[PDB]
RNA sequence: ACUCGUGAGAGACUGCCGGGGUCAACUCGGAGGAAGGUGGGGAUGACGUCAAGUCAUCAUGCCCCUUAUGUCCAGGGCUUCACACAUGCUACAAUGGCCGGUACAAAGGGCUGCGAUGCCGUGAGGUGGAGCGAAUCCUUUCAAAGCCGGUCUCAGUUCGGAUCGGGGUCUGCAACUCGACCCCGUGAAGUCGGAGUCGCUAGUAAUCGCAGAUCAGCAACGCUGCGGUGAAUACGUUCCCG
């Protein structure tokens, strides 16, 4: 079923389908499951229509996630970036920001190693 | 091959030519080298005659090969160290034509530890 | 981040520093030393020069920068690359 | 270790009971409760006002009688190099080599 | 009332010697005991590095063993307590009295 | 054992089967000392062995054993400094911890979901002559017999 | 009454026999209720197999220390000491059992420089 | 009465029997016994070697500094990163992940310390302070693996948790460089690892949890101990190492 732009998964329990959503994870989708009244054990080959509608007005007003979210991060690095903090050239150069050790570690901030 | 030296204090050029130097042995080795690692230190004592001592470390594919040398200078160091590494890897060698000598011959000419015992009938010769 | 029952920190040097620079409205570079002291609204548009280890380096202060640190702004050591 | 640091811890204990006894302890009963105005009564920033080694925080449990700054032990205020020597020579009562 | 008699000490000898000579003593004075009701021994353990530098693999072990020994009595006339107070001890062993 | 051969384990026999070769199964099923859950392995898959076939499960098991159990194996020996492979008789309890083990193995790399269900399936096409561990008995002697030339030392 | 008592690697069990039925009160716990192993209920019940006094005797054991597997071979320990002091004249079949030999095997003692009791850390020569 | 705690003592000595043995050492088997052949594990490390390590625990000959190489302070650094090596932890999953219920330890620590009941938070935690110098009170009455039930269905996944964004708690004068923990979101590599190489013979390896020292806080996945569950294999010294 489309939601919110996203094809949820064929057939998986609800709150781990919608975990599927860019902005909720586990309890999220717990929270709003429990809140909005869907069944939380019932298969994603099952919603109805307006179930449908009663998820996407829901999580449209009390929950900002897909494209908004993304750009809302993007923006928030961009200007960290920009200011000249120290987590500003740290994003710049694509190292570790949170004071992880970089003489050995730290490859998921650089990348594949390479040999020089 | 890739040599790593950590030196210590004073001793400039030496890691150079201890890489230059060590390096050239990698075609002496009759298997791939793994590691080498080489080391210079300079005894602070002046009252030593040969002050600085250089240690090495090859990795023969999984054979270990050390040596260690002492000089007045870097360069008699790094090249005594150079002669003796040689002559290790050259006792090293374990290849075919370096155990040819070894293997025991002939069929009861010679004894040796692993020669093949002489078959013996139940029954006293007579 | 500090606890927020104890309120943001800032030391008393600068603080009065600021407070006896704002209220002529003159905003002169003000030479700092506590790279621990936490961004108040009352620095908006005052330019600090904050301690590095060797000098100090220009900062002026914007309505973004405020919360932080004076320390962030001048960062201490200098890599160019191997 | 080296005789003015031996010293300067001691002057740090005397400064701690001068100080931290009541006057580095009361601004922080000041501040345990939200409901005790703490904003306008600034005692963080009194506090701060007080010298550096009033604070706990700057003293270091050195050896009682060597001055060994690490591997210090509570129970005897000593090193572990002198704890060693003195069990075995037979002065600290009630202390022996183990085995189970 | 009674009042409880508490034994610490570093060695065992010492605190049944002192044991024995304090229900010994209160026997004289004409009280009733309740013996020498032994105690679980307190251990502590320290564990030390040998050399002065690096070798750490190299450790030595250390205890400290509180033997404690527990005397109750009964009919407290005075003249045990006189008695009680006018004890002399090893320096080893403490006496709490409660 | 440089000063002469050790003492062996003697393992108990199993309570619901009353069979010392199943206990020497569940030791060899055993990872990280969970025992429990080794014998719940072993009992599923002799339950499942049991409901396929019809019969004993102890019966169909020895059985698969006595197809996977080898008789000839080839160990390096250096005699007169050069090294060959000659072929060796094998005692009986070392064929039977080769066939267990291989048995346990081969059943831990099928395809069937579950470990009860890949070990079951092993044990009937053993019994049947058509699991991998026969396989392998296959191969093993036919390497024994292949290097028969170095038999005499 | 006799009471007995068995011990195997910290775990210790007092058991009181007495002659009535099959009932077993561990604790106040049934022989299923605690113990939900069948191997331990069978490591439990062999002194009384290979005595074939099976069911003609009330239990009541007192558990503490160690886990199941060690309160298990305690108790078993204890039936046989209960046992073998109820009808002196089956010693022979209980011994040659071993069910009356106390398993002195415990946790070996951590020792210093090495991760385990035996494990040594691991070590590189290159 | 039975455990238990801690004092004393007994108990394994080839003591006995049978056989090999030079009738000698010693050895094989059996009885008794909790234990049988230095029972298991510790402490204990000969003469010396390697001018091995330590003038940075300490002491010390000689040399050197002494308006400084002494001494006080603030800030920074010891945490820098294109890489290389080494020791570990977490994984790559179904012998598993998640949820609920539920059973069993030992050892150790605690006075300006342990800190309970209760109340407030979702959770770090906050308020509050009962009782404890402690076989008593607190560390929960102590565990986790375990057992039972439900769900997931072989996928880079309900695996894996790195990295990153936001929001907090605590300690501390102060968490920017540079603490730990908590919540929401994010969801990388990783499909069992080449040459080569390491540890371990029984309560051992493997696996699970607990505690202590240092310590205001912690970089602790380290070290030193404690208990829970608990294997496989050893034909035999030709080869490798000492």
């Amino acid at each position: 079923a489309r939601l919110v732009g996203v094809d949820l998964p064929r057939d998986k329990r609800m709150e781990i389908a919608l975990t599927y959503i860019y902005g909720i994870g586990r309890t999220r989708s717990n929270e709003i499951l429990a809140a909005t009244g869907i069944d939380k054990n019932m298969r994603t080959k099952d919603l109805t229509d307006d179930q449908v509608t009663v998820l996407r007005d829901y999580i449209e007003g009390n929950l900002k996630v897909e494209g908004d979210l993304r750009r809302e991060v993007q923006a928030d690095i961009r200007r960290k970036i920009e200011i000249g903090c120290y987590q500003g050239l740290r994003h710049r150069r694509g190292l570790p920001v949170r004071g992880q050790r970089t003489k050995t570690n730290a490859r998921t901030r650089k990348g594949p190693k390479r040999t020089i | 091959m890739d040599v790593d030296v950590s030196t210590d204090g004073e001793l400039p050029g030496a890691a150079e030519y201890a890489r230059e130097k060590i390096g050239r042995l990698s075609r002496r080795a009759h298997r791939p080298v793994l590691h080498a690692r080489v080391r210079l230190t300079r005894h602070g004592d002046p009252a030593v005659e040969r002050p600085v001592i250089a240690q090495a470390n090859l990795d023969v594919n999984g054979r270990q090969v050390r040596a260690q040398v002492e000089g007045v200078n870097a360069r008699e160091a790094v090249d005594r160290l150079e002669a003796r590494l040689r002559s290790r890897l050259e006792r090293i060698a374990e290849h075919w034509e370096a155990r040819r000598g070894g293997v025991p011959a002939e069929a009861g000419r010679e004894w040796r530890h692993e020669s093949e015992p002489a078959r013996r009938p139940g029954y006293f010769p007579r | 981040p500090r606890s927020l029952k104890k309120g943001p920190f800032v030391d008393d040097h600068l603080l009065k520093k600021v407070d006896v620079q704002n209220e002529k409205n003159t905003k002169q570079v003000i030479k700092t030393w506590s790279r621990r002291s936490t961004i108040i609204p009352d620095f908006i548009g005052h330019t600090f020069a904050v301690h590095d280890g060797r000098k100090h380096v220009p900062v002026f202060v914007t309505e973004a920068m405020v919360g932080h640190k004076l320390g962030e702004f001048a960062p201490t050591r200098t890599f160019k690359g191997h | 270790a080296k005789k003015s640091k031996i010293v300067k811890n001691e002057q740090r204990r005397e400064l701690v009971q001068r100080y931290a006894e009541r006057r580095a302890e009361l601004k922080r009963t000041i501040r345990d409760p939200a409901s005790s105005p703490e904003r306008r009564a600034a005692a963080v920033s009194a506090l701060q006002r007080l010298p550096r080694d009033s604070s706990p925080v700057r003293l270091r449990n050195r050896d009682v009688v060597d001055g060994r700054p690490r591997g210090h032990l509570r129970k005897f205020g000593l090193s572990r190099v002198r704890v060693r020597e003195m069990a075995h020579r037979g002065e600290l009562p009630g202390v022996r080599k183990a085995s189970w | 009332q009674k009042i409880r008699i508490r034994l610490k000490a570093y060695d065992h000898e010492a605190i049944d010697a002192s044991a024995r000579k304090i229900v010994e003593t209160v026997t004289r004075t004409g009280a009733s005991v309740v013996g020498p009701v032994p105690l679980p021994t307190e251990k502590n353990v320290y564990c030390v590095i040998r050399s002065p530098h690096k070798y750490k693999d190299s450790r030595e072990h250390f205890e400290m063993r509180t033997h404690k020994r527990l005397i109750d009595i009964l009919d407290p006339t005075p003249k045990t307590v006189d008695a009680l107070m006018r004890i002399d001890l090893p320096a080893s062993v403490d006496v709490n009295i409660q | 054992p440089r000063k002469g051969p050790a003492p062996k384990r003697p393992l108990v026999n199993d309570p619901v089967y009353g069979s010392q070769l199943v206990t020497q199964l569940v030791n060899k099923v055993l990872l990280e000392g969970k025992k429990s859950l080794a014998e719940r392995i072993v009992y599923g898959a002799l339950e499942q062995a049991r409901e396929k076939t019809g019969t004993d499960p102890v019966v169909t098991l020895k059985r698969a054993l006595d197809n996977v159990k080898p008789a000839l194996e080839v160990r390096s020996r250096r005699v007169g400094g050069a090294t060959y492979q000659v072929p060796v008789e094998v005692r009986p309890d070392r064929s039977t911890t080769l066939a267990l083990r291989w048995l346990v193995n081969f059943s831990r790399q099928r395809r069937e979901k579950t470990m009860v269900e890949r070990l079951a399936n092993e044990i009937l096409d053993a019994s049947n002559g058509l699991g991998a561990s026969v396989k392998r008995r296959e191969d093993t002697h036919k390497m024994a017999e292949a290097n028969r030339a170095f038999a005499h030392y | 009454p006799i009471q007995t008592v068995g011990r195997r690697k910290e775990a210790v069990v007092r058991v009181r026999l007495v002659p009535g039925t099959g009932q077993f009160n561990l604790d106040g716990r049934t022989l299923e209720n605690y113990f939900p192993n069948k191997v331990h209920q069978q490591l439990i019940k062999a002194p009384l197999v290979t005595v074939d006094r099976v069911d003609q005797f009330d239990i009541y054991a007192h558990l503490d220390g160690g886990g199941p597997s060690g309160q298990a071979g305690a108790l078993r320990l204890a039936i046989a000491r209960a046992l073998i002091l109820v009808q002196p004249e089956d010693r022979p079949a209980l011994k040659k059992a071993g069910f009356l030999t106390r398993d002195p095997r415990a946790i070996e003692r951590k020792k210093y420089g090495l991760k385990k009791a035996r494990k040594a850390p691991q070590y590189s020569k290159r």
